């Protein structure tokens, strides 16, 4: 017919290249439902994510644009691989959906947290996140939204990061949730939490909303420094400064031996170093928090360190693009469209 | 210190 065709997966219509068969729903990442599919040409499992009229709204479009450009221009063993993009509508007039085809991993970290890792796994996984993160950063991209749902792993122990349709609940760094102003290590809090979660084997802060975290968080790490409170908005300083005050617990009492696996044959892969790294990462005040390089140089992580993994040449953006403008509906559509057509 | 190559997704 016209290369495309249509299946109903529940209430959603996927329209895709005939080469993509046997679609199964596998989940929904921020801005789109995603199908697993068999790719008849490559002879390979793939993943198809659909963004239905992504130009709909200011929010949506900003993110979809970011995601598009980024997914093109960024390439690395620890960042989900792009394989194909398309719309099945044959004109800018008639264009409404975008389809991004990616590699299919086995699972999201949700997931690894659940099971009982040895140290070389915990470390290696973490090393892989950090390396992927260093890559994004080396081109001034800051993810701001790293969490287990948006990080995927394979049953050969590789890990890749999904998502920049947010990149530029309590996994987000405080500097971020407190409208505070941020920097690259805003992504290191994310990792600190995730590692913390890997060790504990479940949720780190048994806390519901995007400020019921806060209390469970401060309850445990302890109320942040006075001369960090300044840095806050008077709007916000009031709220924080008003909360009860907590001493916190040591990292030994928060992450005690019993929770870690046996100290490995290897020198540096020990609960005392893991605890060390963690306590340098899971810090509330960003200017007191370790950077990605330091985390990479840290005895727990550096055992895998590989200059050719970690020091790849940055992606290069046009910096013409860096969402430095808001737009109207029409323009976005055109932009996305240009961008998608550019990707065919 | 060798890189793991398996990971059990049970």
């Amino acid at each position: 017919d016209n290369n495309f065709y249509s299946v109903e997966i529940g209430d959603s219509t996927f329209t895709v290249l005939k080469r993509y068969q046997n679609l199964k729903p596998i989940g929904s990442g921020a801005q789109g439902i995603v199908c697993a599919a068999y790719d008849a040409i490559l002879e390979r499992n793939v993943a198809i994510k659909k963004l239905s009229r992504p130009f709909q709204n200011q929010t949506h479009a900003k993110r979809a644009y970011r995601e598009l450009v980024l997914m093109k221009v960024v390439n690395h063993k620890n960042i989900i691989g792009l394989l194909n993009v398309f719309t099945p509508q044959k004109s800018l007039e008639e264009f409404q959906d975008v389809y991004i085809v990616m590699e299919l991993m086995d699972a999201n970290l949700s997931q690894v947290i659940q099971m009982e890792l040895d140290h070389e796994r915990m470390s290696y996984l973490l090393y892989q996140m950090l390396v992927g993160i260093k890559h994004l950063h080396s081109a001034g991209i800051i993810h701001r939204d790293l969490k287990p749902s948006n990080i995927v792993v394979k049953s050969d122990a590789t890990l890749k990061i999904l998502d920049f349709g947010l990149a530029r609940r309590y996994y987000r760094a405080p500097e971020v949730i407190l409208g505070m102003g941020y920097k690259e290590n805003v992504d290191i809090w994310s990792v600190g939490v995730i590692m913390g979660e890997m060790i504990k084997g479940g949720v780190l802060f048994p806390g519901t909303d995007h400020i019921d975290q806060w209390n469970k968080v401060i309850e445990q790490l302890g109320t942040p420094s006075p001369e960090f409170m300044k840095k806050l908005q008077p709007t916000v300083r009031t709220y924080v400064e008003n909360r009860p005050k907590y001493a916190g617990y040591s990292f030994e009492k928060l992450f005690p031996d019993v929770l870690f696996p046996a100290d490995s044959e290897h020198n540096k892969l020990k609960a005392s170093q893991a605890r060390d790294l963690l306590s340098k990462m899971l810090v509330i005040d960003a200017s007191k928090r370790i950077s990605v390089d330091e985390a990479l140089q840290h005895p727990y992580i550096n055992v895998w360190y590989d200059p050719s993994e970690a020091e790849a040449p940055p992606p290069k953006i046009p910096d013409k693009q860096l969402d430095e403008r808001e737009h109207t509906i029409e323009e976005w559509k055109e932009l996305i469209y240009k961008e998608v057509m550019d990707l065919e | 210190p060798k890189r793991p190559t398996t990971l059990n997704l049970f």
